[PDB]
């Protein structure tokens, strides 16, 4: 299988900025390369064929280049409608193979998250399970580290997190993290804490509560 | 919400053509898995020659009806790893196989039974407060959430669901509001899980 | 007006 590697995985860019993203094949693919664009919640749309030709209707601010193993897609002047995920694909040989995609997002100023922690409800505790939830609200950029500590012991393997898409009006993200324990375990400890490290904060922010 | 199949089971997808001459094009199936990777599934030339990746060879069959203008995907021995959005696509020549993208279909392969969610309050802590609802243990996707029947939209964030190890989904919805209004205002989250015909309302208030 | 019969993509093997 011809491996397609895209770089970078994501990047922030400003309106009007010149943007270039890259795709590398594990071998020569003779310019048999498509580029696709996918907006959140939408079907992909095909922009480029043969590495450098635009499909009918594709805006001229788009262009492609490269040959052999090394290719690129350039947007000469970024518009708001251009945010989304960009994928490459080779059709030189079977099997047809995609790159993992490059995500283009809108650049803005740093914004530190507001952090909230929520204990489990009494109603949930009657089911034998306890969920503790940590909210990071309206921050930028997306990268953040969230740690759970129970009576100050770092937790691992018992949490899941999820993140919103970039907000259409302030370009921030929000993140939810859920710590899940049995009722028995939850009742066996006192201090529950969520600790957040982010570029916009000058020290980690910890929100906590005491069971009871 | 979409087709549901038990592991090992069978399914037939169909894609009816409109707005082009179906018999002129190579037709393909492509899927997008929960981690948003795209993967080629099958192709068939205008004359009926088929092409497959090894991951589905022997399990899936692509076929076409050039008289009724319909594309088919017959799936056998389905695996939980086949869970995805499935797209129909058409192409030809140097455009490639995926020049234009068609009708999508969600396919979920899981042993889980359809189940409505439990809804628990995320209670505002003892000038801005956050509150919400945890929508837990439902199957399949999706659920919808609104606040105060749609009257409250500002500052609302509803997160993507996560798949738990139990095979059931979980998600939270939150909103930020003035602390001042915690006394005078009533905040209710409205949950709808159409696949199980379940509607739940939860009033979220300071403990 | 009606789309003619079109070549299969050139992908090899």
């Amino acid at each position: 299988d011809i491996k397609m590697t895209q770089s970078p995985s994501s990047m922030y860019a400003s309106l009007g900025e010149r943007v270039t993203i890259t795709c590398k094949a594990s071998q020569d693919i003779n310019r048999y390369l498509n580029w696709f664009q996918q907006k959140p919640g939408k079907s992909p749309k095909t922009l480029i064929y043969r590495a450098n030709r635009l499909l009918d209707g594709v805006p001229s601010r788009f262009s492609g280049s490269g040959s052999g193993q090394d290719y690129s897609l350039t947007i000469s002047s970024l518009d708001y409608e251009d945010m989304g995920i960009y994928y490459c694909l080779q059709y030189d040989e079977f099997p047809l193979t995609f790159g993992d995609g490059t995500k283009l997002e809108l650049k803005r100023t740093v914004a530190a998250p507001s952090v909230f922690i929520f204990p489990p409800s009494d109603e949930q505790l009657k089911s034998g399970t306890a969920s503790v939830v940590c909210l990071l609200n309206n921050f930028y950029p997306r990268e953040a580290k969230v740690q759970w500590k129970v009576d100050n012991a770092l937790q691992s393997g018992n949490s899941q997190e999820s993140v919103t898409e970039q907000d259409s009006k302030d370009s921030t993200y929000s993140l939810s993290s859920t710590l899940t324990l049995s009722k028995a375990d939850y009742e066996k400890h006192k201090v529950y804490a969520c600790e957040v490290t982010h570029q916009g904060l000058s020290s980690p922010v910890t929100k906590s509560f005491n069971r009871g | 919400g979409g087709d549901l199949v038990k592991p090992g089971g069978s399914l037939k997808l169909s894609c009816a053509a409109s707005g082009f001459t179906f018999s002129s094009y190579a037709m393909s199936w492509v899927r997008q898995n929960p981690e948003k990777r795209l993967e080629w599934v099958a192709s068939i030339s205008k004359g009926g020659n088929t092409y497959y990746p090894n991951s589905v060879k022997g399990r899936f069959t692509i076929s076409r009806d050039n008289a009724r203008n319909i594309l088919y995907l017959q799936m056998s021995s389905l695996r939980s790893e086949d869970t995805a959005l499935y797209y129909c696509a058409r192409g030809w020549g140097d455009y490639g196989w995926f020049a234009y993208w068609g009708q999508v279909t969600l396919v979920t392969v899981s042993a889980a039974s359809t189940k409505g969610p439990s809804v628990f309050p995320l209670a505002p802590s003892s000038g801005t407060a956050a509150l919400g609802c945890l929508v837990k243990d439902y199957f399949p996707e999706p659920v919808t959430v609104s606040w105060n029947s749609g009257a409250l939209t500002s500052g609302v964030h509803t997160f993507p669901a996560v798949l738990q190890s139990s095979g059931l989904y979980s998600l939270s919805s939150v909103v930020t509001v003035p602390s001042s209004s915690l006394g005078t205002q009533t905040y209710i989250c409205n949950v709808n899980h159409k696949p199980s015909n379940t509607k739940v309302d939860k009033k979220v208030e300071p403990k | 007006s009606r789309t003619p019969s079109l070549p299969t993509p050139p992908t090899r093997e």
